[PDB]
RNA sequence: CUAAAACUAUGUGCCGAAGCUGCGGAUGUAUACUUUGUAUACGUGGUAGGGGAGCGUUCUGUAAGCCGAUGAAGGUGUGUU
RNA sequence: GGGGAGUGAAAUAGAUCCUGAAACCGCAUGCAUACAAGCAGUGGGAGCACCUUUGUGGUGUGACUGCGUACCUUUUGUAUA
């Protein structure tokens, strides 16, 4: 007897909506991870994506504890001899609430092709309302 | 029909028929060898997990015969100290054929 | 058992010569027994 | 069944005459001759004496039309290369090599 | 001024991957069935239906 | 009694290119790289003989895991709870049951929670 | 990351090394004991350096032998110990 | 310069001529490779191709993934820039 992977081609994507609302922002993000990378499954293998995906609704109304919405920083550099910018919690999440999902998730996923991979699973939406109805996704309660 | 046995400090999920490679046995190339320590027999729907052993189980094998695994080099270097060290090994081991499964 | 294929020395008799600086394995390899940097490993290396 | 017709010793670097080699492999013999009759390279010359040798060998030695030939296969090689010295300035001198090559044209029906 | 190591060979095949030739742009003539470069007088002096040197 | 080392010497030599073979460029062509790599991938061998083992046994337990929060419980308290029950399956083969017989799974985390009650 | 993913105190589990244990194999020293083979025990990271045991290469004898055109040496693959 | 024909036991023994290694340079086939960061391997591992077989087989390749800063010398100490 030895241990199996799972194979690329039999693994069964899920899909799942969850709504951000009210909800602290990494520790919706550790759980978004989890689902994303498979880890919650038997047939779980590090080099292959068995992750599902998850449909993130409401995602402008997630919340930061402490004073975070104001003190938390986000920083970026055009490789521009001075150009290191930097933004808000609060004015990027009324501004772009997709990048701090991303930026949140993606820095709790691995680094490299199957990361990007399994990043590519994670659909953000601003409203309550996302078009992938045609994949019929499931309500996951966090 | 499955059932988890010990076999040279290494357990092993075997089925009827199964074909497999443990660590060396002094029984002879044509001997049937016994496992009485069964740890878990599940048959569907039929689960006996053995705490540790299952009451009765038993399985049957016979020895197809033993060999050597492929060479393996070992090879020691420390850079630098003038330290080389160049080893090999063929790890020993007894093929088994799984003849019966009680439970 | 006189012939000239089956005569050997006594057991201890003789001994292989010792060979400096023919690879690591030996054991007296890159230096031989030298040392390190110092009068005594150059060539004629020993004080009267 | 190919046909071959090897130009030993032709006095050109592979390297230029490769760049020819790779426009006609794989093409029509009809194709080959009018892409290598109106090229300006000092190689097509070399590599229709070449090419042109193979299809009169497929015609004579073997008796094969021409009207379906093919440039089935071709490739150039290294010669044996002339060593000569150049005076260089302040009193060095330097190693020149004159490099030839080899052509091979195997034509297919 | 010169390399630091020396380049492999993928890479500088790679720089080759650029240097291959053309075709040219050749046509039938129909006056004389001949093939020549387009836009070009053939050999035997003909172009469009009209003759040099007779 | 002079010797000429032309046979030995090639003969080694091939040897050490014999064992480079698929290594990328002049580490599977040229002796002095390809010796090195060679040596190289021995280290390497000896020190992954040791971390697969720990990559398997991080596996099973990853495993494992999934399977107890399929059930209830976590990996911790599966493994305390199997342990209380006198139960001593080792965790390939819990990680293969996980993995292939979800019904058998289910019994021995039954096992686990009435041994931890 | 904020009734923490911090800190203090306490507890129950678990992870975690080439450490320890299990299974298989080799080897040094010593002791028994056949009288040189097995047990038993303790050991087996190493530079300078010391000690012990071997492989292979050319040449001389063994050899006016033995193998070789039904194919030597050499070269290039494969399989295997 | 070559292809035949012929000679020869042999002509990839054809005069740059016994054997004809490596570096190095072609062509052909199989697989991989144009969203992805580093001593180029190693452990695992899907897929594909070809052999064979009713293999828990072999041969080539290697998506993805954990770990991983050449060798020598000299040094207290070197991935060392
Ligand atoms: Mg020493
Ligand atoms: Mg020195
Ligand atoms: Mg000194
Ligand atoms: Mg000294
Ligand atoms: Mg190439
Ligand atoms: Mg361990
Ligand atoms: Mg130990
Ligand atoms: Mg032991
Ligand atoms: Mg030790
Ligand atoms: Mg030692
Ligand atoms: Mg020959
Ligand atoms: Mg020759
Ligand atoms: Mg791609
Ligand atoms: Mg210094
Ligand atoms: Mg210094
Ligand atoms: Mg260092
Ligand atoms: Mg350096
Ligand atoms: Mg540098």
């Amino acid at each position: 007897m030895k241990t199996l992977s799972a194979k690329p081609a039999e693994v069964q994507h899920d899909w799942f909506v969850v709504d951000a609302t009210g909800k602290t922002l990494g520790r919706l993000a550790t759980e978004i991870a989890r689902r994303l990378r498979g880890k919650h499954k038997t047939s779980y293998t590090p080099h292959v994506d068995a992750g599902d995906y998850i449909i993130v609704i409401n995602a402008e109304q997630v919340q930061v504890t402490g004073n975070k919405a104001l003190d938390k920083k986000y920083y970026r550099h055009t490789e521009f001899p001075g150009g290191l910018k930097e933004t808000n919690f609060e004015k990027l999440v009324a501004h772009k609430p997709e990048e701090i999902f991303e930026r949140a998730v993606k820095g709790m996923l691995p680094k490299g092709p199957l990361g990007y991979a399994m990043i590519k699973k994670m659909k953000v939406y601003a409203g309550s309302e996302h078009p992938h109805a045609a994949q019929q996704p499931q309500v996951l309660d966090i | 029909m499955y059932a988890v046995i010990q076999s040279g400090g290494k357990q092993h999920r075997v089925v009827e028929g199964e074909t497999l490679k443990v660590e060396l046995l002094k029984a002879e190339s044509g001997a049937t060898i016994t496992f009485d320590d069964v740890l878990m027999v599940v048959n569907g729907d039929n689960i006996q997990i053995g705490a540790p052993v299952v009451a009765g189980a038993k399985v049957t094998a016979e020895v197809i015969g033993h060999g050597r695994h492929d060479k393996i080099r070992i090879i020691k270097m420390r850079r630098r100290k003038h330290y080389r060290k160049q080893q090999g090994h063929r790890q020993w081991f007894t093929e088994l054929k799984i003849t019966g499964i009680s439970g | 058992t006189l012939r000239l294929n089956e005569l050997a020395p006594a057991e201890g008799a003789k001994r292989e010569h010792r060979r400096l600086g023919r690879g690591i394995g030996s054991g007296v390899g890159k230096t031989g027994g030298r040392g390190i940097k110092g009068q005594k490993s150059r060539k004629s290396g020993g004080v009267r | 069944m190919e046909v071959t017709a090897k130009l030993r010793g032709a006095a050109i670097s592979a390297q230029k005459a490769r760049l020819v080699a790779d426009l006609i492999r794989g093409k029509s013999v009809a194709h080959a001759l009018n892409i290598l009759n109106f090229s300006n390279k000092k190689a097509a010359v070399l590599v229709k004496k070449a090419l042109e040798s193979a299809i009169a060998n497929a015609e004579h030695n073997n008796s094969l039309d021409v009207d379906d030939l093919k440039v089935s296969t071709i490739y150039v090689d290294e010669g044996m290369s002339l060593k000569r010295i150049m005076p260089r300035a302040k009193g060095r001198a330097d190693r020149i090599t004159k490099r030839t090559c080899h052509i091979t044209v195997k034509v297919g029906v | 001024a010169v390399q630091q190591n020396r380049k492999s060979r993928s890479r500088r095949d790679m720089r080759r991957s650029h240097d291959a030739l053309t075709e040219n742009a050749l046509t039938v003539d129909q006056a004389t069935g001949e093939t020549h470069r387009r836009h070009h007088v053939t050999k035997d002096g003909f172009y469009r239906g009209r003759q040099l040197f007779a | 009694a002079r010797v000429k080392r032309g046979v030995v010497a090639h003969r080694r030599h091939k040897k050490i290119l014999a064992r480079a073979k698929g290594y990328y460029g002049a580490r599977s062509r040229v002796y002095r790289v390809a010796f090195q790599a060679v040596i190289k991938a021995g280290q390497y061998a000896y020190r992954d003989r040791r971390q697969k083992k720990r990559q398997f046994r991080a596996l099973w337990i990853a495993r494992i895991n999934a399977g107890a929060r399929q059930n209830g419980l976590s990996y911790s308290r599966m493994i305390d709870g199997l342990k209380k029950a006198q139960v001593i399956i080792d965790r390939r083969v819990l990680a293969d049951i996980a993995m292939h017989d979800a019904v058998a799974f289910a019994a021995l985390a039954e096992k686990a929670k009435g041994a931890l009650a």
